[PDB]
């Protein structure tokens, strides 16, 4: 009578949500406060973070 | 294919009761699903003495 269609199934799901990286920024204001930059001046400025 | 048998019995065998068991070798066709299938055998006494 019944000629079974021999076909069973298995399934799965994958969730890719985020991007690998977050670039958190703290911008710099290099002449800063309690220091001074002059025209034609020479030197170095550094922000560690 | 070959559907006819000719089992004959002698006087020594009939003296103790002839029991005819059955052994069946089978393989159900691929996927077929059935319930209560009949197989009917015709028993004919052709000759006796
Ligand atoms: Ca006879």
């Amino acid at each position: 009578s019944v000629t079974s269609d021999r076909t069973y199934y298995g399934y799965g799901d994958v969730s890719v949500k985020n991007e690998p990286v977050n670039v958190v920024v703290s911008p710099f204001s290099f002449p800063g406060a309690n220091a001074s930059l002059s025209s034609g001046g020479q030197g170095v400025f550094k922000k560690p973070d | 294919q070959h559907g006819k048998a000719w089992i004959t019995l002698d006087a020594e065998e009939l003296r103790e009761g002839a029991v005819l068991g059955a052994v069946m070798y089978y393989e159900v066709k691929e996927g077929v699903l059935a319930s209560r299938l009949p197989l009917v055998f015709k028993v004919r006494v052709v000759e006796t003495g």
